[PDB]
């Protein structure tokens, strides 16, 4: 009844004073809107139609109307900055901030999707929404004894839209808006549905990427078991997020990543260090990375949870990205782990993958590894095996290596490979 | 000893 419509006949529709024509062309909006390929947003836009559908969207005596602006809306401002820019210009953040208390759910759930694509736009209009108020609404479309009696996607939506609130930086989002939402987070993220779960561990990602302040505001509420859990889970889509969650908390003090070990994630490196996924193992790594450069008693962990042999794998064969996390996790360790502890690293293989990629054509990672060499031999030196590890780095074709980079074109890695040849093969 | 340092944006609804 309402397909194929051309925007000229919608601005007809809609520039008449007949109610029921005015639903029938917004409808139609929507509809064309509501096409996979090539909604012709732009069109509409210049139609000059967006402050109609904002002035719709306030007709509570004709709620279907309300539904039919806000869905055309939500496909607008789904798309560039400028349509969202739109959207946002013509007065639709307090209308569909007001339409979140309206008596149809369906309705208020689109008002909460409009916002969320608002909010997820960017930082500014984040704030803008915060300031008109949208908090306070979307947490009491929440306030229920349990979370499972509201519908699957109406939740979904809801915690998209929180999510949304939740992310972007420069600037992070206010304290105080995340202290309010917090809560509700907490609990969304011990819910049951696992879209609902990943949007949840992802809103809490973001809200950890940030100064130790923001890290603290998480682990205060206690949440880093169930982001542990949830570490555990087998559905990827949650466990992404989650690992992204326990990376952005390790990169704190030494103090949260205590909390973080404490909660068993170690435990769960095993085969997130292995797993399929090539983004998780480069996450995965990372994480370890951070891990390692820690106090002595947490690489202790790390290696009682026989990570060790673990990074060794991941230095011998993986995507060059995690290898480089790996080579950060072994200058870590080394840098700051036990003269014991470097001798049981040593002992675990790492030797001759950490030349291997001496032959890597990037020259952040052979710093690295050249400082990492640095530590190893000072530790050798103290303990009074330095000639051993020079037969193990002579032995294994390494030294090779080291002696071609000593004419290599960066000046770091050339006076260090040019410190290691003369104070240990002279 | 030195520490270092996506889902949809935004949605349209489809039919």
């Amino acid at each position: 009844g309402t397909v194929n419509w051309s925007v000229e006949d919608i601005v007809k529709g809609i520039n008449s004073n007949n109610l029921e024509s005015q639903l029938q062309a917004t409808q139609a909006a929507r509809k064309l809107l509501s096409r996979e390929k090539q909604p012709p947003i732009d069109n509409i836009i210049r139609a000059g139609l967006i402050p109609k559908f904002v002035s719709f969207l306030g007709k509570t005596d004709c709620s279907p109307i309300q539904f039919e602006s806000a869905w055309a809306l939500t496909n607008i401002a789904s798309g560039t900055s400028e349509q969202t820019k739109a959207v946002v210009d013509g007065g639709a953040i307090p209308a569909f901030i007001s339409l979140l208390a309206s008596p149809h759910a369906h309705i208020s759930e689109q008002a909460v999707w409009a916002l969320g694509n608002i909010a997820g736009d960017g930082s500014a209009f984040r704030d803008l929404v915060i300031k008109h108020g949208a908090i306070d609404p979307l947490l009491a479309l929440l306030a229920v004894p349990d979370l499972s009696t509201l519908a699957c996607g109406y939740l979904r939506n809801l915690t998209w839209t929180l999510s949304n609130l939740c992310r972007n930086k420069n600037p992070a989002p206010p304290l105080d808006a995340v202290e309010q939402i917090l809560p509700t987070l907490v609990r969304l993220l011990h819910h049951n549905d696992p879209e609902v779960l990943a949007d949840s561990c992802w809103a809490i990602s973001y809200l950890t990427d940030g100064p130790n302040e923001r890290i603290e505001m998480v682990v205060k509420k206690g949440v880093v078991p169930q982001l542990v859990k949830l570490l555990g889970a087998t559905e990827l889509p949650i466990v992404t997020p989650a690992l992204r969650a326990i990376g952005n908390i390790v990169t704190g003090t030494d103090e949260q990543t205590q909390k973080v070990i404490d909660a068993g994630a170690l435990a769960v490196f095993p085969s997130l260090l292995t797993n399929p996924k090539t983004n998780i193992q480069k996450e995965a790594t990372w994480t370890m990375s951070n891990i390692t450069a820690g106090r002595q008693d947490q690489i202790q962990q790390v290696v009682n949870h026989g990570l060790v042999p673990f990074l060794v794998g991941v230095l011998s064969k993986a995507d060059f990205k995690t290898q480089k996390e790996a080579a950060w996790a072994i200058t870590n360790y080394t840098s700051g782990g036990t003269v014991e502890q470097i001798v049981y690293l040593v002992h675990c293989g790492i030797i001759e993958p950490l030349m291997n990629l001496l032959s890597a054509k990037d020259t952040k990672i052979i710093q690295v590894i050249l400082d990492a060499i640095s530590n190893i031999f000072q530790a050798a030196e103290k303990l009074g095996e330095t000639e051993k590890l020079s037969i193990m780095i002579e032995e294994c074709g390494g030294l090779d290596k080291i002696e071609a980079l000593q004419r290599h074109e960066n000046e770091s890695v050339y006076k260090a490979s040019l410190n290691l040849i003369e104070k240990y093969f002279s | 000893a030195k520490k270092r340092v996506y889902p949809k944006k935004k949605k349209a609804r489809i039919e």
